[PDB]
């Protein structure tokens, strides 16, 4: 029944006041994109930063297995859009938030459904 | 008016034609820095300017393009250059990554280990190398042509680059190779490109544009590197990040270049001319298979 819960361990390290995971790869772009959360190419709008996806997966960055049967990363090879006011912790932001399955946008940061 | 709005500066043709002796590199702007946009790392900026420059050449861009990137890992354990490559290349481009040390990457596949352990079954359309050994920056030794990973790169280009394919390979004052320069004469066009954001360094990318099978020009590599140092020594390049603020035309134009598998002396003078304008790639289109050799105890 034992399993390492890296997501909980990171959430609690942040609540204790830990420096968030650094060196996520911020891309140059026009900042006139669709604003959707996870995309094939950077899509930040004027209020988002775009990051290379792999450098924002906790599992990828921590060399931990991804939490699903067929170890698949839905960030690797993609670009992730982060509101500029949260962009100091892109790894945290993607952990704690959810993508609207019809809208494409972050729930609470873009989905208007 | 200036090259400061360009992504970088290419070695002018008149400098390629000199016959200079090797000098120490002494850059006027040695201690300058471009001011990067907020939160943007030097490697992202540098690869973006390389890609903005490559956008101006006649790169062959087939459907199902194949790109391999050597020296992709960084000391932070991520791969900023390949994130830029993946942004630039058409969606669905096959991108393979490699470095000596472990790193996390956006490539479709990553091989860790010395590049000499890397084997691939197929040919590639575009080869990018940022491989660099910092211990070559030693001013107390004579600056000779270097071997190491440069020996692999030269063999890899001659065996695994499709005719029509292109190359961009990082060099510096001390990290260079005479045969790599000689190989640039087997392309329809070549240059040494300095990015504006890193113009305080002797770094350049040796860019070979549209590979032909054969020498088009005879190039002496020892002389050409001396010509490169002479160019850098007498032409200060103004540090600049201006081109990073206009990304509206960044992605590589999908041109649907034709791919054909010709053999031998099927390479007509008509074929060579199509290669030379970026309008033809010659290689097979089998599955892409790669592997690294593992030595056991
Ligand atoms: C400055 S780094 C590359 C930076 C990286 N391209 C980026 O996007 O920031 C130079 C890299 O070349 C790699 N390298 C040097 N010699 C090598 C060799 N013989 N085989 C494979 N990789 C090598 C190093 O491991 C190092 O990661
Ligand atoms: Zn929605």
């Amino acid at each position: 029944a034992f399993a390492v819960d890296a997501a909980k361990a990171y959430k609690d390290y942040l609540a204790s006041g830990g420096q968030p995971i650094t060196n996520c790869v911020k891309m140059l772009c026009t900042h006139t994109g669709t604003g959707q959360a996870i995309t094939v190419t950077p899509e930040a709008n004027m209020d988002q930063e775009s990051f290379g996806g792999a450098s924002c997966c906790l599992y990828c960055r921590c060399h931990i297995d991804h939490p699903n049967p067929k170890g698949f990363c839905d960030l690797k090879g993609k670009y992730v859009q982060i509101p500029t006011t949260c962009a100091n912790d892109p790894v945290g932001f993607t952990l704690r938030n959810t993508v609207c399955t019809v809208c494409g946008m972050w729930k609470g940061y873009g989905c208007s459904c | 008016s200036s090259q400061a709005w360009q992504p970088g500066v290419a070695m002018p043709n008149l400098y390629k034609m000199q016959r200079m002796l090797l000098e120490k590199c002494d850059l006027q702007n040695y201690g300058d820095s471009a001011t990067l946009p907020k939160g943007i790392m030097m490697n992202v900026a540098k690869y973006t300017q390389l890609c903005q420059y490559l956008n101006t050449l006649t790169l062959a861009v087939p459907y199902n393009m194949r790109v391999i990137h050597f020296g992709a890992g960084s000391d932070k354990g991520v791969a900023p250059g390949t994130a830029v490559l993946r942004q630039w290349l058409p969606t669905g481009t096959l991108l393979v990554d490699s470095d000596l040390n472990d790193f996390v990457s956006d490539a479709d596949s990553t091989l860790i280990g010395d590049c000499a352990t890397v084997h691939t079954a197929n040919k590639w359309d575009l080869i990018i190398s940022d491989m660099y050994d910092p211990k070559t920056k030693n001013v107390t030794k004579e600056n000779d042509s270097k071997e190491g990973f440069f020996t692999y790169i030269c063999g890899f280009i001659q065996q695994k680059l499709a005719l029509g394919g292109s190359v961009a390979i990082k060099i510096t004052e001390h990290s260079w190779n005479a045969d790599l320069y000689k190989l640039m004469g087997h392309f329809a066009w070549w240059t040494a490109f300095v990015t504006n954001v890193n113009a305080s360094s002797s770094e350049a990318f040796l860019i070979g544009c549209n590979y032909l099978g054969k020498p088009r020009e005879q190039i002496d590599g020892y002389v050409m590197h001396a010509n490169y140092i002479f160019w850098r020594n007498t032409n200060p390049i103004q540090l600049s990040s201006y081109s990073l603020f206009d990304m509206s035309k960044f992605p590589l134009k999908l041109r649907g270049t034709a791919v054909m598998s010709l053999k031998e002396g099927q390479i007509n003078d008509m074929i060579l001319s199509l290669l030379s304008k970026g309008r033809l790639i010659i290689r097979e289109n089998n599955r892409v298979v790669i592997s690294s050799d593992v030595l056991v105890n």
